[PDB]
RNA sequence: AGAUACCGUCGUAGUUCCGACCAUAAACGAUGCCGACCGGCGAUGCGGCGGCGUUAUUCCCAUGACCCGCCGGGCAGCUUCCGGGAAACCAAAGUCUUUGGGUUCCGGGGGGAGUAUGGUUGCAAAGCUGAAACUUAAAGGAAUUGACGGAAGGGCACCACC
């Protein structure tokens, strides 16, 4: 704490709810972009219908197919 | 050192500087003895009873053992007074 | 690229870009 | 190109160090008591050696060797053990004392001495040197 | 990582001090920050100066010198070897060495 | 030393003192001598107060005498002003002298020949002498130096307020030191002065070597 | 400037210890020093001191041995209850048998332990081992 | 095998005229000798190897790949140490650095939280020990915790024979040659810090050069 | 090879001044500001003091120009086991697990990005405010050893030269 004043609690608190947005674990987790962009949508799991296949390659030095699944 | 009974509880009581109060290591090897010798009022030579004061490393380096040694032994009843 | 030469090529295309908003006004 | 070698200079050390007495000037003299005061499988180390032996033998001659600590040199310091000489800068009755020095030993018992000689101080005080 | 304490330079409460330009090439340098040469020097070096005492009409006429003061870049100063790298303890002498 | 007529600063001292050339000071003051300083004289140079130069060196035999044995009180001079000055100490006093080249890593590397351990150092100069200091700092072993206005007082347990530079000046401090010493443990009286002169501690210059077969001729 | 006088007072003491000084010149003299300084004379950290008088703020020299490890402010005044005082002399002290947080309970200026006998609370000051 | 010793400090030691190393750690003086441990401490002495780290300095052609031993040491009654000897093998490194390791056991401080009364067991005072940017803070525990710690510094505590702590490490700990010495520099400076139980003055009793010099005199040169 | 490049020759706006706009720089000391405390020394800059003499208008003083120090503040320096720090380094980056003197701004893995968007000022260029989706196991700081350099300097050789 940069102020440390006794009557600076509607500073320390709204420095550390400004400073909290920074913080990009917190930040995800309450804004309505991420939580929309999700797939899933707040789900654990999730039930769809196979309309392709795709032999996805792997990344780096390990030269082999991920056969992976278009859902 | 005491407990609770009042016996000596620790494995050794170890050395407090003479000059600044602050205790001396177990591996504090700049830390000095220095032991003087006395000298009878008429005589002008060595008894066999010694006069001890301890520095510690920290102050050795410091440039104020010659200082304080100076004042261990000035009202301590060695060098003179006025000196 | 050079730090410099990238925000004038990023500044090139942000002229380009208000052009291709400025046609609907 | 004939520079000495450590089995050669440091073998060397080790025998005048110990055998001052054996040794001497001539090379032929302390070239064969190498056979005796050394176990050398080589004809070639021997000489490099006893060689460079008489270099250092004319060493002790003319002064002290580095790597060296015989009873000739506790005998060195054993002449002038006691050179006592001629009343020195410590037997002096008109000796140089500077005015300011008159006053730190008015303060002490010393007030006034029988074998000192005052001066006067010196004004135009340029004792700096020059900055640069 | 900050190589040198001062800044390559001279300047330490100033900001701004006016760049006198380099003699090899014509580079905008600071003045603090040039490296500055004064040459004092016989406008015949050595040789001539064996002959020209004869052509001299006069008394035995002592030369004039010539007077250069140069502003070397830290790019041409170290091109015609007049500073040099040196040891990062080695860098800190400002002694000049004759 | 403090308050003893015994050990008071005798009419023979001061005369040594003013002769050899001790309060004849340097031109540069370290800030830890103004307590062993009277006044800075003319010409820039400062006068060792020479009461405070006589009061600690008999502290100085103090310790010297503590010390039981008296073979490990090492005695140290690097520069040639006082070599000869510790090398007559040697002897006298029953001391080990370093004349000349003290090898750096005696008290603390083992496994070299010269493996002093010593329980007290006696140093000429301590900017010269600067070696032994750092491993007198290694190990538990208490420092004396001879100390100057321009030297420090780093690392030195007691100074002894000196002029070390000039060349028969150090030997003159050094003979006091040897008498002092030998005074204490049992030899000299304060009745009569010692036999020995303090010329003998005295280095002997090599140019002037070549010169006594001529001057006395 | 200097805001709490019982803060740069006693950071003045700190570095005198640290550095081995035997005494030290500490330039404000406030009421809350002195009742500060006692409370380390009384409990006998440091040595006996006394205060300067002049027409201004007065001036107090420290006689300190090196019995002193840290002398410890805390700001700003911070209100202490009994069971919360538990919490302070955990984090704040070494072992919880030497080492003493000072507090200005309405009782006057003593040790956490004092305030513990006679049951009151305040304002804290600092604390000093 | 018979350590004919060196050292001063290490000659009165084999002739048993010293009567501990509790002298030797109340003059501070150094044991360069590691037979002085073997005698006296070496009792109940069990010594335990933390890591083996191969460090790899780049040569001309190829690499010069040498290991390290960290190795904990100390009886399970007031001493522990922390040795550290870089060697080419993995067999000399180990034998090598325990060597090192009894040349530094320190005596720790252990002592009592709360009420003073029974067994020593706990640390008597808020330690630190900070070597690179590792901060490892020991604090006094209640009774039977036991040492609430990463696998390390416990190694190094359990040694000690503190059985309450609180430990605190702080900054890069992933290093174990910072977080083996900084863990033993906090039980090293239990001894360098003043509580009030100390201030009975010291009195500066004969040094063991001084109370035994005349065995110093007629047993060497 | 090609240089709407380095090199050269011209040369437009520009460079210059006045009147407005613009508000950004490695605007760096990459180090907010007021206050306290904690080593040493040589210098210097300004002011004021104290202290022999030298020269200056000699016609003695006031006083400069020097000179020994002192003090106040500033610009940096030098040294040091004060202490810190990841180190390089720094009397500040110190007094920080033994953590609180006050106060402002601000950072939260790398990118995406100072981008999108709205708001706002500007004549325009652009400025301030400023995301997210997606992406990735590193990006980085300091230091050490080697290799390397169209870097500097010192060597050795008729598998170099003379």
């Amino acid at each position: 704490g940069k102020c440390r004043g006794l009557r600076t609690a509607r500073k320390l608190r709204s420095h550390r709810r400004d400073q909290k947005w920074h913080d990009k674990q917190y930040k995800k987790a309450h804004l309505g972009t991420a939580l929309k962009a999700n797939p899933f949508g707040g789900a654990s799991h999730a039930k769809g219908i196979v309309l392709e296949k795709v032999g996805v390659e792997a990344k780096q030095p390990n030269s082999a197919i991920r056969k992976c699944v278009r859902v | 050192m005491q407990s609770n009974a009042g016996e000596f509880v620790d494995l050794y009581v170890p050395r407090k500087c003479s000059a600044s109060n602050r205790i001396i290591g177990a591996k504090d090897h700049a830390s000095i003895p220095m032991n003087v010798a006395e000298v009878d009022k008429v005589t002008g030579r060595f008894n066999g009873q010694s006069k001890t004061y301890a520095i510690c490393g920290a102050i050795r380096r410091m440039g104020e053992s010659d200082d304080s040694i100076l004042r261990l032994a000035k009202s301590h009843g060695i060098v003179s007074q006025n000196f | 690229m050079r730090a410099k030469w990238r925000k004038k090529r990023m500044r090139r295309l942000k002229r380009k870009r208000r052009k291709m908003r400025q046609r609907s006004k | 190109g004939r520079v000495r070698t450590k089995t050669v200079k440091k073998a060397a050390r080790v025998i005048i160090e110990k055998y001052y007495t054996r040794l001497g000037n001539d090379f032929h003299t302390n070239k064969r008591v190498c056979e005796e005061i050394a176990i050398i499988p080589s004809k070639k180390l021997r000489n490099k050696i006893a060689g460079y032996v008489t270099h250092l033998m004319k060493r002790i001659q003319r002064g002290p060797v580095r790597g060296i600590s015989i009873k000739l040199q506790e005998e060195e310091r054993e002449r002038r053990d006691n050179y006592v000489p001629e009343v020195s800068a410590l037997d002096q009755e008109i000796i140089e004392v500077d005015p300011d020095t008159k006053e730190m030993l008015k303060l002490l018992d010393f007030g006034s001495l029988s074998n000192l000689q005052v001066t006067q101080p010196t004004v135009g005080m340029n004792f700096k040197t020059p900055r640069g | 990582t900050k190589k040198r304490r001062n800044n390559g330079r001279a300047k330490k409460g100033r900001g701004h001090v006016q760049p006198i330009r380099c003699t090899n090439c014509a580079c905008c340098v600071p003045k603090d920050k040039a490296i500055k040469k004064f040459v004092i020097r016989n406008i015949v070096e050595a040789a001539a100066v064996r002959d020209i005492s004869e052509v001299s009409v006069f008394d035995a006429y002592v030369l004039p010198k010539l007077y250069v003061k140069l502003h070397y870049c830290v790019s041409c100063a170290i091109h015609s070897k007049v500073v040099r790298n040196r040891s990062r303890e080695a860098r800190k002498d400002r002694t000049p060495p004759p | 030393s403090g308050a003893l007529d015994v050990l008071q600063m005798k009419e023979e001292d001061v005369l040594k003192f003013l002769a050899a050339g001790t309060h004849l000071g340097g031109t540069n003051l370290d800030f830890q001598m103004e307590q062993y300083i009277y006044k800075r004289k003319s010409d820039g140079i400062y006068i060792i107060n020479l009461k405070r130069t006589w009061e600690k060196l008999l502290l100085a035999a103090r310790a010297i005498v503590a010390i039981e044995n008296p073979a490990d009180v090492s005695v140290i001079s690097s520069r040639n002003t006082g070599q000869r000055a510790v090398l007559k100490f040697a002897a006298a006093t029953g001391a080990t002298p370093i004349a000349g080249r003290f090898t750096p890593g005696t008290f603390t590397n083992q496994i070299q020949a010269a493996f002093r351990e010593p329980r007290l150092l006696v140093v000429t100069d301590p900017q010269a002498d600067h070696q032994p200091l750092m491993e007198a700092s290694y190990v538990n072993l208490p420092t004396i130096a001879l100390c100057n206005t321009d030297s420090p007082l780093h690392y030195v347990d007691i100074a002894i307020p000196c002029n070390n530079k000039g060349a028969h000046s150090v030997g003159l401090m050094w003979w006091m030191l040897a008498q002092e010493v030998l005074r204490m443990r049992g030899t000299i009286s304060r009745e009569h002065p010692w036999e020995v002169m303090p010329d003998l501690y005295f280095y002997r210059d090599p140019e002037e070597i070549e010169k006594e077969e001529q001057a006395a001729a | 400037v200097r805001m709490n006088v019982l803060a740069d007072a006693l950071k003045s003491i700190n570095n005198a210890e640290k550095r081995g000084k035997r005494q030290v010149l500490i330039r404000p003299c406030s009421k809350v020093i002195v009742r500060f300084l006692t409370v380390m004379m009384k409990h006998g950290y440091i040595g006996e001191f006394e205060i300067i008088d002049d027409h201004r703020a007065g001036k107090i020299v420290v006689n300190l041995t090196g019995r002193l490890n840290k002398c410890g402010v805390i700001s700003p005044r911070f209100d202490v209850q009994l069971k919360d005082l538990e919490k302070w002399q955990n984090n704040l002290l070494p072992s919880r048998q030497f080492g003493f947080i000072v507090l200005t309970t309405s009782a006057g200026i003593m040790d956490h332990e004092e305030a513990r006998r006679k049951h009151t609370g305040g304002k804290i000051l600092g604390f000093f081992f | 095998k018979e350590w004919l010793p060196v050292t001063k400090l290490g000659r009165l030691v084999k002739d048993m005229k010293i009567k501990s190393l509790e002298e030797i750690y109340l003059f501070s003086l150094p044991i360069k000798e590691s037979e002085i441990i073997d005698f006296c401490l070496g009792a109940a002495l069990k010594d335990e190897v933390l890591k083996i780290m191969p460090v790899q300095k780049q040569t001309r052609a190829g690499q010069r790949t040498r290991f390290k031993a960290f190795v904990a040491i100390g009886d399970y009654n007031g001493h522990v140490g922390l040795g550290l000897k870089c060697s080419k093998e993995v067999a000399t490194a180990i034998r090598g650095a325990i060597i090192l390791a009894k040349l530094s056991i320190v005596p720790v401080r252990r002592g009592y939280w709360g009420n003073k009364i029974g067994k020593p067991h706990t640390v008597p005072c808020k330690v630190t020990g900070r070597c690179g940017s590792v901060l490892v803070r020991l604090i006094p525990a209640p009774r039977g915790t036991g040492i609430v710690s990463a696998p390390v510094p416990k190694k190094l505590l359990l040694m000690a024979g503190i059985d309450d702590c609180y430990t605190s490490a702080r900054g890069c700990t992933a290093t174990l040659g910072n977080f083996a010495k900084a863990t033993f520099d906090a039980i090293s400076k239990t001894y360098s810090y003043l509580t009030p139980d100390l201030w009975k003055e010291t009195v500066f009793t004969k040094s063991p050069y001084q109370e035994f010099t005349n065995h110093l005199m007629k047993t060497h040169t």
